[PDB]
């Protein structure tokens, strides 16, 4: 089908850029380290006496 | 009779001392194994 190129064209033309993507998986560990550190907190402030 | 009664007493204020001991021993080991599991669990997942 010739204009099969055309709905490709087409189709490709509708397809969201994936390049804007944020690889935040150093934020991710960022926010286990910290919820980490909250958690120590809390263990250290668990004894309010 | 009056040196097997304070004996006794000697022998039950050392088991009591010995309970309370153990007692804190158990608190702490136990505090310890639950931060050894999730350190453990830490690694596995905070490398670098």
């Amino acid at each position: 089908s010739l204009l099969l190129s055309r709905i490709l064209y087409q189709q490709q033309q509708t397809l969201p850029s994936a390049d804007e993507l944020e690889n935040m998986t150093n934020r991710i560990a960022d926010l286990r380290l910290e919820q980490f550190e909250v958690n120590q907190q809390r263990d250290a402030l668990f004894q309010s006496d | 009779n009056q040196q097997l009664s304070q004996r006794l007493i000697t022998a039950t204020e050392n088991g009591n001392q010995l309970m309370q001991q153990n007692i804190k021993v158990k608190n702490w080991l136990e505090r310890a194994l639950q931060s050894e599991r999730n350190i453990k669990e830490q690694i596995a997942v905070l490398k670098g």
